[PDB]
């Protein structure tokens, strides 16, 4: 238990560096997040189970719901992106800094 | 910290049932009957004082009754018992509502006989 | 024995489904007022042998635009997960009993829609993208009315497993109590298994062949394997999930005899419905299910939710 | 079959670093399925089944979603698996390298004791009730509809919330 | 738009940080936060332009991982005590990533930089409920952690946000971004009082609120934008000079007006502490803060901007100021000095 | 004629009866003249368990009865 | 009300979906508050015993509780054999 | 700041899942029942510095129940100690350790 | 371990067909051959070009609706509580909330395919 | 017809939980008893053979408290098999 | 205060709207040719298709 929840804390920091790293696509960007979503969900997962915290087992289900709702919303921005350019680029969408 | 005590196998050592879990079951409800006085003093016991260690003449005294009436069992009718457990050994789940018959006639050893 | 118990569960299937596609050949001709094929065995039976054959002896035909990890993963993916999908059905006794039955049939599923999506995607043309697509809404729309039909239907049963389906089943079927979940579930089996009407996956007529227009004989017969075994497989859930057969503890055989019926019927049923309608534009199935099935099983899951209070029928836990 | 859960880790890890490494958004969502089954595989050996087949049919759902969408418009001429660049590769071997060298030195230095190769696969599951009826997960996720109303209806909320502000985003 | 959706979308905004400041486990204090961000992302892109969808995607994608960092965070505090709460005994390193986190939650520096770009592009409205409602849940779980918090990393972020925020201020000449960059230095003041003081960065944070409440009113009655269209407000709204210099002084921490209360009792205190290195250096970028509002002053009012010739025609028309927001708050933000004893707590 | 599906159809029939038939008969034959014994909770697996350590041949499926106790 | 039904007719004629889906809706909130039988879901899941009842001490204080589970005393499930 | 709407009004949103050691779903316990009662209990009504210094003995008993760093190390020196013994050849193992036992119920 | 043996058959009987299929027949590769199909004519795109998808908005909300699944599918455990009062409320309020989603955006027209 | 089976299928289970409950002292009392033997044969056998390191107590717990701490599975069957150890982390899981 | 380093930016619009347009959009061809089922043996329907 200690040795994969240290892989899951790696798995964890490898997303976020992923989601802090662009790569010109947004959608990779949502990737990465949802990678740290799943990540978050297999670390409380298995700590209620260890600890057999059936009362906070509810968690998981709580955090992917919330997790789906603002993939849905990045989805959605995604697709307004995508309708002002027409090519989802991150370096494409700068416009802001004046 | 302290040093942790725990008996020894001399006290552990006690007659031990060596019935399988079908004929448990088989015989649950007369069992649950017969001495609940025993078991519910191991169970006060053991909920009371959380250590195992300072429950084991009760754990005995449970192990004793339920070997005794085992004995009553085997002593005054054996093969309907027999074929009742041996009925509930077959399914997978050890099922009541399969073999009533057999628990029919195991019940009417027991109240015609003790 | 453990591996002999696997391979009297794998072979059998394998052969069920080669003369699958013979049945399907002659119940179609017939219906078509003509014959199935008569000539390769004595009464056919040695057509899929011979198809399987001439398949596995064509080339396979690599293609120069294509993500060949993906399009040589997709066909082996289909065809294991349908097995895999086979694994845990009780005839009553299941080769593997899970708790939550249901919900690996569903992950498997959705495992298979993958397997599609990923050899259409990989096949670099524009029929399979197209193919791909259509895959995607259709498995959208079946998904989410196939979630709340089998949610209703196992909060009339007890766990998620089957053998508990088996004993809620015992006495009456569950097609009498929860018949529009049935009728809902059997157009879900067949969106789930990409059949006519609404198969727009392979669709011969909008597109050539779909998600399969590039894949030549081998991992395409790998294909048409994953596909058949799945239409046995919705099957055999359907009659085990609502024709509930007879069930005696002292002999098995009949409770395999009876499930054995059942199945051929829903087969049979299946290519009947394939020989009868046209097809479905892949647009019309969304709004169907989305604007028919949907709001019926939303309320009919509110209604079997209030069932077992209402009338004290709730099923045990075991 | 003691390092087992060990080796699902340090698959999940792997796939996370291939998501993290950025491919072409089709092959993201392939490496996020296989992450998503490994984590299943996970949450199946850790104890109950419920939480790790939600999480993998949710991921199912999400990814179909992500590889329609990443067709739609998250595309371009060459999609780039791995091999595009060098460097993405040298990279993930050298992710690789650096994790073998990590777990190395952590098992060299076993005094705080995170991870021991001797003492790998002894400490999975600490203590379980040996005898006793409903104490799998899911029973806690049926309790959410009973002991935490408030979770039910945040989420519940979450979920109708959203469906507003998708279609006022996506209005146009 | 649509009464229905509009009702569903600013309850879900108002219920955000009420569920995160009522709530006592940090699940509940994140989905708190979750139901502020995916709330306030379609009032933010609503009028469809590529700015707005800009600001929305910045916005989105920053606090998402922010709150990713949060729940990361919470789950590994519950792995260490089996709790849903930072007690008394979690790691440093969890409440130094949860510090982290809700620091780039509220937009101070050195992550202070989607915060102008998100303000500009964005209707002037949206840009007061951001700077203002979006910033109390946070602040919340702050305060909420109010010991165990590290006062070094603390006073850097307060003292880089003092710092970036003044020079940014300093730079601009949209509206917008400077009213972002006056709530960056503003935020690292009341991060400064945190660890020291929970009463005092209330107190700050509602004195901020009451001051860029009527400005953003103020911006919002004749839309404008940039300095010259403030400039010409002698012709269009004469009328609102003085209460628009007068709470541009009381941002900038002038004498007698109530502005120079939180700055006055955060130095007071941290002169308890003994943190006179650190309040020194914020005083003197406040300074600097003062300096670009007494250049916007210069422009606005004590000298008139030329003018056109279709404000004529806006001077012919009509308008309409809210009653018992704008005065109250404006007069509630300047002459409120001597109730200082009453507004410290 | 309608009746020349029936060869296909029985073909089928035999190869769907096969694997639930067979997996009783393995099953039976593996755990000795009974069933699976399926353990869907810690009880019943707990019980599964002390049958194993009971039997002597580690097998939980020789039950022991009334002959053990003299 | 005469458009209030030709409007339930119209609807029942060409969208006989949502009509049906309605009224479940409205069968499933009204028939648990109506049904004598509700009470007994509760009380059944009460009285199934997934856990050790833990006996109590004797005081002698306490006649209610049984002191042998072949009492007249307990909570006798005599409604749910004859339910 | 911290509201407390829930305190004020009487009802429990979020309070009884708050820890391990409340109020589990059918009757079961988290593991470490025992050891969080018995910290929470000495840190009621002394909270926060006091808490942290005079129920240490308790928080460290807790935290020993629920990470098990202590057994872990101790297991690990008693194995460690096992192998450099068997590799010396001064150790066998007993039968019940290392292979057949008698098993009972 | 009986499931994985399974598990690890199944994917070794496909390996094995797939192989089988790869290493028996004779190959004869050429250009035209492995050409994309495109009908009997030289595709014009690329096919990796952007799709458009008109269902868009039906996806994002097959995923609240996934989601919404998610939250409805420990109900089997759910109606074994003993207060079963709060349990039926909640299941109701649940349903009926998702069923007020579907329909404000079927009557807002968000599932109808915008082209 | 549910109704009336479920109804039916509740009195089983009752039936089945009472002669669980009937049959839980004796399972509780033989775990208790079966705990404290592997206890105690791991505690001598770390005892006398395993340890002649001069800064080592043998029954030394890691808590203050002096009470019963039920052992974890990995400090129960520790030194025992490989095979045993595996079994008492998957057994229940893995049978299937 | 411009520098050599942000010399070359512009002032915001006023409503917060520029033109962007690209007109790009690039759809799909397709052609039914004279293989497809669909297709009566001999046609080659080229068709400029958004999805
Ligand atoms: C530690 C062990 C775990 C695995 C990591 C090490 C080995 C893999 C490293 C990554 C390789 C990526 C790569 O080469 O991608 C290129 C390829 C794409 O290349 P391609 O197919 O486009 O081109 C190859 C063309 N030829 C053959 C003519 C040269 O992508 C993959 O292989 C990814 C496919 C999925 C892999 C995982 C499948 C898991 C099961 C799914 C069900
Ligand atoms: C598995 C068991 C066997 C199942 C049946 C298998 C055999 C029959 C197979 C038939 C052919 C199927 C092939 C595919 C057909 C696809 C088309 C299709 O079916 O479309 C669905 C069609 C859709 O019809 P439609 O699309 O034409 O509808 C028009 C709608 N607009 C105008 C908006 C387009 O029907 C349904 O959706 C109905 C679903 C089943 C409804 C069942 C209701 C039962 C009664 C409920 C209670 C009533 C009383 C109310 C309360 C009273 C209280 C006292
Ligand atoms: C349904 C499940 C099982 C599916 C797999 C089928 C199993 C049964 C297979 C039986 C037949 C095995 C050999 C098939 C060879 C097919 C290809 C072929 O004839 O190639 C000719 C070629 C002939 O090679 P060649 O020397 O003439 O040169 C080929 C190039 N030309 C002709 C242009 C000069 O290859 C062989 O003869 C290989 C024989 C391998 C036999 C293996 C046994
Ligand atoms: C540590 C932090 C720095 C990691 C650098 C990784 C390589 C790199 O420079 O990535 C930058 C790249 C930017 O995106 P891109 O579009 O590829 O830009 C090309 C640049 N001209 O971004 C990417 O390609 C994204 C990279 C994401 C990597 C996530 C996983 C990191 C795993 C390694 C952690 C650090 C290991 C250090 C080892 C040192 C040697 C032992
Ligand atoms: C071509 C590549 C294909 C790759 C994908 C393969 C897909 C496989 C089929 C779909 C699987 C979907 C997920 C299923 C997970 C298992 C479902 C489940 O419930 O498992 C739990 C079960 C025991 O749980 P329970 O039923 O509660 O029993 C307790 C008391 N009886 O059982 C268990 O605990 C057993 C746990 C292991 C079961 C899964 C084993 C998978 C092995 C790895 C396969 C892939 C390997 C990588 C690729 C190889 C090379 C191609
Ligand atoms: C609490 C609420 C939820 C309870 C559970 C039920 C869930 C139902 C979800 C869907 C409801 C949507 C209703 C509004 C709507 O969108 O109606 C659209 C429909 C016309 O759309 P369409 O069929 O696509 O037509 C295309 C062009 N003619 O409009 C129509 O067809 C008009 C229908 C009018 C009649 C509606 C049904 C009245 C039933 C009363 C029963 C009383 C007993």
């Amino acid at each position: 238990m200690p040795s994969t929840f240290f892989n899951l804390t790696m798995a964890f920091s490898l997303s976020l560096l992923g989601t802090l790293m662009f790569r010109s696509h947004l959608m990779s960007t949502l990737l990465c997040l949802e990678g740290m979503v799943l990540s978050l969900f297999i670390m409380t997962s298995v700590t209620s189970l260890n600890s057999n915290s059936m009362s906070s087992m509810p968690i998981p289900i709580t955090i992917l719901v919330f997790a789906a709702c603002e993939a849905a919303v990045g989805l959605a921005l995604l697709v307004k992106v995508s309708n002002t350019y027409g090519t989802d680029y991150v370096q494409n969408l700068n416009l802001l800094q004046c | 910290p302290g040093i942790v005590e725990l008996p020894t196998l001399e006290e552990l050592k006690v007659e031990e049932v060596k019935v399988s879990s079908a004929v448990l079951k088989a015989a649950a409800h007369h069992y649950g009957a017969q001495c609940d006085k025993t078991n519910k003093e191991f169970m006060l016991c053991r909920w009371e004082e959380k250590d195992p260690r300072r429950c084991l003449k009760e754990g005995k005294l449970v192990n004793g009754c339920a070997l005794n009436f085992f004995r009553q069992i085997k002593s005054h009718c054996a093969e309907p018992f027999t074929e009742y457990w041996t009925c509930l050994d077959y399914s997978n789940m050890q099922l009541f509502r399969h073999c009533r018959q057999q628990q029919a006639k195991f019940d009417q050893c027991v109240l015609d006989k003790l | 024995m453990f591996f002999i118990n696997i391979l009297t569960l794998l072979v059998p299937i394998l052969i069920a489904m080669a003369f699958l596609t013979l049945v399907e050949r002659k119940i179609l001709g017939y219906m078509q007022l003509r014959k199935g094929p008569n000539i390769v065995g004595p009464y056919g039976i040695l057509q899929p042998f011979a198809d399987a054959m001439k398949l596995f002896m064509k080339e396979p035909m690599r293609p120069l635009t294509t993500s060949m990890s993906l399009f040589i993963i997709a066909p082996t993916l289909s065809l294991t997960l349908a097995l895999s999908l086979w694994v845990p059905l009780p005839m009553p006794h299941p080769l593997i009993n899970l708790n939550l039955g249901i919900l690996f049939i569903l992950a498997t599923s959705s495992l298979s829609v993958y397997s599609i999506l990923w050899s259409g995607w990989a096949s670099n043309s524009k029929y399979s993208l197209f193919g791909a697509l259509r895959a995607v809404a259709q498995t959208i729309s079946y998904e989410v009315t196939m979630a709340i039909i089998l949610l209703s239907v196992l909060l009339m049963n007890g766990s998620y497993s089957l053998q508990t389906l088996i004993t809620t089943q015992e006495h009456m079927w569950l097609l009498l109590p929860a018949w529009p979940m049935a009728m809902m579930w059997f157009i879900s089996t067949l969106a789930e298994t990409n059949r006519a009407p609404f198969d727009l996956t392979e669709g011969e007529s909008e597109l050539v062949s779909g998600f399969n227009v590039e894949y030549a004989a081998g991992p395409f017969a790998l294909f048409f394997m994953a596909e058949y075994t799945n239409i046995i497989l919705m099957n055999a859930l359907t009659t085990i999930i609502f024709l509930g057969p007879l069930y005696y503890i002292n002999l098995p055989e009949l409770y395999s005899t009876n499930f054995m019926m059942e199945a051929l019927l829903l087969s049979s049923t299946f290519l009947w419905i394939r020989a009868s309608y046209p097809r479905f534009r892949y647009d019309q199935l969304m709004h169907l299910l989305w604007k028919n099935f949907l709001p019926l099983t939303l309320a009919l899951c509110m209604w079997h939710i209030s069932l077992p209070i209402f009338t004290a029928g709730v099923p045990p836990y075991m | 079959m003691n390092n087992y859960i060990f080796v699902l880790s340090s698959l999940f890890l792997v796939g996370c670093l291939g998501l993290a490494l950025k491919p072409s958004p089709i092959y993201g969502g392939l490496g996020l399925i296989v992450s998503g089954f490994v984590g299943c595989l996970m949450v199946l050996g850790f104890g109950g089944s419920f939480l790790g087949l939600m999480v993998f049919l949710i991921y199912l759902g999400g990814m179909l979603v992500v590889f329609g969408y990443t067709t739609a418009m998250a595309t371009e001429e060459y999609p780039e698996t791995w091999g595009s660049n060098w460097l993405i590769l040298g990279f993930l071997v050298l992710g690789v390298i650096m994790e073998v060298f990590l777990i190395c030195v952590l098992n060299y230095y076993d005094e705080v004791g995170v991870i021991n190769l001797d003492g790998l696969g002894d400490w999975l599951m600490y203590e379980v009730d040996d005898v006793g009826v409903m104490l799998e997960g899911g029973i806690g996720v049926a309790a959410m509809y009973s002991c935490a109303t408030w979770m039910m209806v945040v989420a519940g909320w979450s979920l109708f919330a959203g469906i507003f502000i998708i279609i006022e985003i996506t209005r146009d | 738009m649509n009464p229905i959706t509009l009702a569903i979308i600013y309850f879900t905004i108002f219920l955000g940080p009420v569920i995160t400041m009522s709530s006592t486990n940090l699940m509940l204090m994140w989905v708190g936060l979750e139901f502020s961000l995916l709330a306030i992302i379609p009032m933010l892109i609503n009028k469809k332009n590529p700015r707005s969808t800009e600001a929305a995607t910045k916005y989105f994608v920053t606090q998402a991982t922010a709150s990713m960092i949060i729940l990361l965070a919470i789950v590994l505090n519950y792995k260490q005590l089996g709790t849903w709460m930072f007690q008394q005994q979690t790691n440093g390193l969890i409440l130094n990533m949860t510090l982290m986190a809700l620091s780039m939650k509220l937009g101070l520096a050195p992550f202070h930089f989607w915060l102008p770009e998100v303000t500009q592009g964005i209707p002037l409205h949206m840009g007061l409920i951001l700077l203002t409602w979006q910033k109390i849940a946070p602040l919340s779980i702050l305060i909420q952690i109010y010991p165990l918090l590290n006062s070094t990393i603390i006073l850097m972020l307060a003292i880089t946000s003092i710092f970036m925020g003044a020079w940014g201020g300093l730079n601009q000449t949209q509206m917008r971004k400077i009213m972002a960059y006056s709530s960056i230095a503003h935020m690292g003041w009341m991060l400064a009082i945190l660890p020291y003081n929970p009463s005092l960065t209330l107190l700050n944070l509602m004195i901020y609120i009451i001051l860029t409440a009527p400005m953003f009113m103020a911006l919002m009655l004749n839309n404008s934008m940039t300095i010259n269209s403030i400039s010409l407000l002698w012709n269009k709204t004469p009328a609102m000079l003085t209460m628009i210099s007068l709470m541009l002084l009381s941002l900038g921490g002038l004498p007698p007006l109530t502005g120079f209360l939180p700055k006055w009792i955060i130095i007071t205190e941290l002169m308890k502490n003994n943190c006179l290195i650190m309040a020194t250096l914020m005083a003197m970028m406040a300074l600097l803060n003062l300096f670009f509002y007494t250049r916007l002053i210069y422009s606005t009012s004590l000298t008139m901007f030329p003018t056109n010739n279709n404000s004529k025609m806006m001077t012919h028309q009509t308008k309409t100021k809210p009653n018992l927001m704008f005065s109250t708050l404006a007069i509630m933000s300047t002459m409120t000095l001597p109730l200082a004893p009453q507004l410290i707590t | 004629m309608w009746f020349e599906i029936l060869p296909g159809l029985a073909i089928m029939g035999v190869c769907l009866v096969i694997p639930g038939v067979s997996t009783a008969y393995i099953h039976k034959f593996t755990n000795g003249g009974k069933e699976k014994r399926v353990a869907r909770v810690q009880y019943q697996w707990y019980l599964m368990e002390r049958d194993r350590r009971i039997s002597g041949v580690n097998r939980y499926y020789v039950s022991k009865g009334l002959e053990n106790i003299d | 009300a005469g458009r209030i039904s030709a409007f339930l007719k119209n609807a029942w004629a060409k969208e006989p979906v949502l009509v049906v889906s309605f009224s479940v809706w409205g069968l499933a909130i009204i028939m648990p508050m109506i049904s004598p039988y509700t009470k007994y879901a509760s009380m059944i899941n009460k009285a199934t015993p997934y856990n050790y009842p833990v006996p109590v001490r004797d005081d002698g204080n306490m006649p209610d509780v049984p002191s042998h589970p072949q009492d007249p005393l307990g909570p006798s499930l005599d409604w749910l054999k004859n339910l | 700041p911290f509201l407390d709407i829930q305190k004020k009004l009487g009802i429990s949103l979020d309070r009884h899942f708050m820890f391990l050691s409340a109020e589990q779903p059918y009757k079961n316990a988290a593991r470490c029942h025992a050891f969080e009662k018995e910290w929470i209990e000495c840190a009621h009504g002394i909270g926060g510095t006091r808490a942290k210094k005079e129920c240490k003995i308790e928080f460290d008993d807790f935290e020993e129940c629920l990470l098990r760093y202590k057994t872990m190390r101790r297991m690990h020196d008693i194995k460690k100690q096992r192998e450099k013994l068997m590799k010396e050849g001064k150790y066998t193992p007993p039968p019940h350790h290392s292979g057949r036992e008698e098993p009972r119920p | 371990m009986n499931l994985y043996t399974v598990i690890f058959i199944n994917i070794l009987l496909s390996l094995t067909l797939i192989l089988v299929a790869f290493w028996l027949p004779q190959m004869n590769l050429y250009s035209e051959k492995a050409n994309p199909y495109e009908c009997g004519f030289d595709p014009t795109s690329s096919a990796r070009l952007p799709f458009s998808m008109k269902f868009f908005l039906v996806a994002i909300t097959f995923l609240l609706f996934d989601l919404e699944i998610a939250l409805l599918l420990p109900l089997p455990w759910a109606i074994q509580t003993i207060k079963t009062s709060t349990m039926m409320i909640m299941a109701f309020i649940l349903v009926t909330i998702l069923s007020l989603g579907l329909a404000y955006e079927w009557t807002q027209k968000g599932l109808e395919w915008t082209e | 017809r549910m109704m009336r089976w479920n109804q039916e299928r509740r009195r089983l289970l009752i039936e089945d939980l009472e002669a669980r409950i009937a049959l839980m002292p004796l399972f509780q009392a033989e775990k208790d008893r079966r705990t404290l033997q592997i206890l105690r044969e791991n505690l001598e056998e770390e005892a006398i053979i395993m340890k002649d390191v001069p800064n080592w107590k043998v029954g030394e717990s890691v808590f203050h408290t002096t009470r019963w701490v039920p052992p974890l599975i990995g400090e129960m069957y520790g030194l025992r098999t490989k095979e045993e150890m595996s079994n008492a982390n998957f057994g229940f899981t893995w049978y299937t | 205060y411009p520098s050599k380093e942000t010399a070359h930016w512009k002032p915001p619009p006023w409503n917060d709207v520029d033109i962007l347009k690209e007109k790009a959009v690039t759809n799909m061809t397709l052609n039914f040719g004279p293989q497809h089922p669909a297709a009566h043996g001999v046609l080659r329907l080229v068709l400029e298709l958004s999805g």
